């Protein structure tokens, strides 16, 4: 008994925005994530070696992790 | 001394019309009306 209305400004559109920033953000963050966790357990890190004689390698052959020597 | 008789009608006029206010800001038995979530 004896419930008053609470005077608030307009909440709805913060919470729209809030809402909207993290679908925009989520959208495209959980594929990456997935794909990074994908990359990391299936393909895997290079593995440090000595260069073979006479074999010269490419410039992305000097990097461990595949994204970045794609 | 005390009010005036003018201040008098004006306070009680007043009052009786912020009384009113504030029965009215008191909440009806289906208010919030929730949306099914």
């Amino acid at each position: 008994g004896k419930r008053l209305f609470i005077i608030k400004p307009s909440g709805f559109y913060d919470k729209r925005f809030l809402k909207l920033l993290r679908f925009y953000i989520l959208l495209t963050g959980i594929p990456v994530v997935i794909g990074i966790t994908l990359i990391n357990v299936f393909i895997g890190e290079a593995e440090l070696a000595e260069i073979p004689e006479g074999y010269v390698p490419e410039h992305w052959e000097y990097f461990k992790h595949p994204i970045s020597r794609w | 001394s005390g009010y005036t008789p003018d201040e008098k009608l004006r306070l009680q006029q007043l009052r009786e019309l912020r009384r009113r206010w504030l029965k009215d800001q008191e909440l009806s038995p289906r208010e919030p009306v929730l949306p099914p979530r």
